[PDB]
């Protein structure tokens, strides 16, 4: 951002990892998780990315995967959700965490990716469990695994503090089709002395267009009439 | 004009051919994609015009460029390649003479009958071709349309091997317009590719004396060194499952030698010594192995890794991560019964596994093996036959510290089948008991024991009614490993019993056992020495009868190595009293 008329080109020097294939990327803290288009079945991958202030280099690919439910305008999203005790994305809480990702993800302390694809369907991988190599490939059935399918495309995933009663332990996971279905969830340990998942399919109306977050469970989103508001606090 | 296409398509070979000999990992890949754009808008260009003779040799040198590099670039075949080569055969079909690509081929091989002089870039196409339904494997019909490019009358040679061999390469190639890569360049991949791939499926399908055969044909000719290297391993496997131990060794040696990637040598070294029952070397193989692995260019070209498949588990040439045989090793170690080294290994692995923030990551064991939460209990039971009791207590509880939110509240306990836990909870209890009795503490342990007694009664492991995580498939719902956990628990609480002097309770424990699991005999064990104190004659007949009525299938480890610890010597012995 300092780089030493107020437009400038951007010089093919800068390129890094030119995959030219490459729907959709995030970051996290020492990582860059990227997702590519290959043929029909998209593959993630996972990548180092140099700690020390160095050329700003990919480094040598960590792992891949292939999202074998995923067979094809809409780019897909992707969005990490490190726990506490252990970056761009949301931290849950714990009792949550444990809910959707289970003993291992509690336990290796280990952000997960949630991807939202085109598709609809919105699968999570656990990113200690994505090594492999060309004598050890990344066994999909296994290692990427699906939360909710989602009729409809995937426009924003979220989470919230829901209960208020920058690193905000939160509580709610946010899902936002394209049509209009809102999908909510929340931890509970209910009813019968366990922990359930609350599952709430909302509509709303509209093609969604766009979505954040704000304070407290409020999310605004923005309907193609105009700039809604949701509370879910 | 084809004059300015030529000298086009001869500076983009040229520019494609500087990248793969020099330059850095950006700017190789900056030139590859300037000439893959410059190929593509030409053979748009070319297919501008309807193809007539003197378009057609440069149309097909640029198809094959294109798909080369395109393939070599995307790092392996597909089916876009294969519809730009049907785009390049309606272009041989409409100018000199539609339903699928056998019969199409079988057409345009019938028009090259004809002889046209450009034979040289059709069979380099059929080589190109054929790669992609080898990578793809597409066998069979490969066969026939090299059976239909060589005679027809060698129909009966099913076999594709001999079907490569007698394929030849065309011509010399004149001076045609230029190319990256010839015929016969590709003739010898082919051959190489196809024996190794045939090997390997001969190989898992309990072959290992034909496979030899076809690697010894793979060996011979071009071989890359690393393919070179993977395929001694596979004769050292092969070896390996005949008998022959010296001549395995010596094909592992030669491919260490030779390789500069050495694990696949070393875990197949490991199986031989494990077959030959030389334990102590076993483990060294794999102490080395660990230290090796801590050890972690793409040709604009087509080579043989973009041929070969990625490896199953069932090849010899699986091999995990460093932290995946870290594993492998301590898993080993605790089988042995080197207990003392055993501890070691396992807390090096929970290091590695929950140490990683910084570094590169170090996964855990692949999903066959165990959970994370196993992994934990075989390091605490290990630790306990180390003798470091006081250890595999800080151990049992970390793992329930980190995992509170998940456990039940139990407020099922006041209520008092239906509510869930998973098996790996109800074992912490248990170990953290036995912990407890080996430091000498008789009340604190017929509490744990008891606690885990509970846990496995008044609730289910195998809820998986409502899929809510990456649960644990296989370890932690067995009802196998449910039912001798049920039997472990109150065996280890019945000798509480009797070391607190409470007979009567521990017979009552021993006698559920019984119930559980009849086909244990650990049990019985305690139960006859039991009745044999007290109450001998009737009872420890009518047992022994039981016994003979009744006279290990899938059990996780930490389960196997806690009975295997807490069971006695003399059992058999005692069991012929
Ligand atoms: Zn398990």
């Amino acid at each position: 951002l300092d780089h030493p008329s107020p437009v400038i080109p951007v010089d093919p020097d800068a390129c890094i990892l030119p995959d030219a294939a490459l729907c959709a990327f995030t970051l996290l803290d020492s990582v860059l998780v990227t997702l590519v288009q290959g043929p029909a079945r998209w593959k993630m991958q996972l990548f180092e990315q140099p700690c020390p202030g160095e050329d700003p280099r990919p480094g040598g690919q960590i792992g891949e995967v292939e999202l074998s439910s995923y067979t094809p305008h809409f780019l897909p999203v992707l969005c990490s959700v490190s726990p506490s005790g252990s970056s761009g994305g949301f931290t849950l809480e714990d009792a949550l965490f444990g809910l959707l990702f289970g003993a291992d993800a509690t336990l290796l302390q280990s952000p997960v990716v949630l991807c939202g694809l085109p598709d609809g369907q919105l699968c999570c991988v656990i990113l200690k469990a994505l090594v492999t190599s060309r004598s050890a490939p990344g066994d999909p059935n296994a290692l990427v695994k699906i939360l909710h399918h989602l009729e409809e495309p995937v426009i924003f995933i979220g989470a919230l503090k829901t209960e208020p009663q920058e690193d905000v332990h939160c509580d709610c996971l946010v899902a936002f089709g394209h049509h209009g279905r809102m999908l909510a969830i929340k931890a509970s340990w209910d009813e019968s002395g366990k922990l359930v998942p609350e599952l709430r399919e909302y509509c709303l109306p509209g093609p969604v267009l766009c979505a954040a977050c704000g304070g407290g469970g409020r999310v605004y989103h923005s309907t193609p009439s105009d700039l809604c508001v949701v509370d879910l606090s | 004009c084809l004059d300015l296409w030529r000298e086009k398509n001869d500076r983009l070979v040229r520019q494609a051919k500087v990248a793969q000999n020099s330059g850095l990992t950006l700017r190789r890949q900056q030139l590859a994609q300037d000439a893959l754009e410059g190929l593509r808008g030409l053979l748009h260009s070319l297919q501008g015009l309807p193809a007539a003779v003197p378009v057609l040799p440069l149309e097909l040198t640029v198809t094959c460029n294109f798909i080369i590099l395109r393939a070599s670039l995307a790092q392996g075949f597909t089916e876009d390649q294969a519809q730009d080569i049907q785009r390049s055969l309606e272009r041989v079909l409409e100018t000199q003479e539609e339903q699928g690509l056998r019969e199409l081929w079988d057409s345009v091989l019938r028009a090259s009958c004809l002889l046209p002089e450009l034979l040289s870039a059709l069979h380099r196409l059929v080589g190109l071709q054929a790669a992609l339904w080898l990578s793809a494997d597409r066998l069979g019909d490969l066969a026939l349309l090299l059976e239909t490019l060589n005679g027809s009358q060698s129909g009966a040679s099913k076999d594709l091997l001999l079907l490569l061999k007698t394929w030849s390469p065309p011509a010399e190639e004149l001076d045609a317009p230029l190319t990256l890569q010839d015929a016969q360049g590709l003739k010898d991949v082919l051959l190489t590719a196809f024996a190794y791939r045939q090997g390997l499926q001969e190989l898992i399908t309990g072959n290992p004396d034909k496979a030899l055969s076809s690697l010894h044909e793979a060996a011979s000719g071009l071989c890359p060194r690393p393919v070179l290297v993977q395929v001694y391993t596979a004769l050292g496997s092969c070896h390996r499952k005949m008998g022959n131990p010296q001549r395995a060794l010596l094909y592992l040696v030669a491919a260490l030698k030779e390789g500069s990637a050495w694990g696949p040598p070393l875990l197949e070294a490991s199986r031989l010594y494990q077959q030959l029952g030389d334990t102590t070397a076993e483990l060294e193989s794999l102490e080395l192995l660990v230290e090796a692995l801590n050890v972690p260019a793409p040709q604009f070209l087509i080579e043989v890794e973009l041929l070969l498949p990625p490896p199953d588990l069932a090849s010899p040439l699986h091999c995990g991560t460093q932290s995946q045989t870290k594993h492998i090793l301590a898993s080993r170690c605790l089988q042995t019964g080197r207990a003392g080294d055993a501890a070691e290994h396992y807390l090096d692995l929970l290091a590695l596994l929950l140490d990683s923030s910084e570094p590169r990551f170090s996964p855990p064991p692949s999903p066959p093996g165990p959970c994370m939460p196993e992994v934990f209990l075989e390091a605490a039971v290990a630790l306990i036959q180390a003798g470091r009791a006081q250890d595999a207590l800080t151990l049992c509880e970390e793992l329930l510290s980190r995992t509170s939110s998940l456990l039940p509240k139990m407020s099922r306990l006041w209520e008092d089948e239906l509510p869930y836990c998973p098996l790996w909870v109800s074992a912490t209890h248990l170990l953290q008991g036995q912990a407890w009795v080996q430091l000498g503490a008789q009340k604190v342990a017929i509490s744990e024991f008891s606690r885990c007694l509970e846990l496995l009664f008044r609730a289910t492991p195998e809820e998986k009614e409502q899929g809510a995580a990456f649960n644990c498939e296989q370890g932690c719902k067995s009802d196998a490993a449910l039912q001798q956990l049920r039997a472990a628990a109150l065996i280890s609480r019945g000798l509480e019993w009797v070391a607190s002097g409470q007979d009567t309770k521990a017979l009552q424990d021993f006698l559920l056992s019984v119930q559980m699991c009849p086909g244990n005999r650990d049990t019985y064990f305690h139960l006859l020495q039991t009745l044999k104190r007290l109450d001998r004659r009737d009872e420890a007949t009518a047992l022994w009868w039981r016994l003979e009525a009744q006279t290990l299938w899938s059990l996780p480890l930490y389960l196997e190595s806690y009975l295997s610890w807490i069971r006695p010597s003399d059992r058999d012995a005692f069991l012929e009293e």
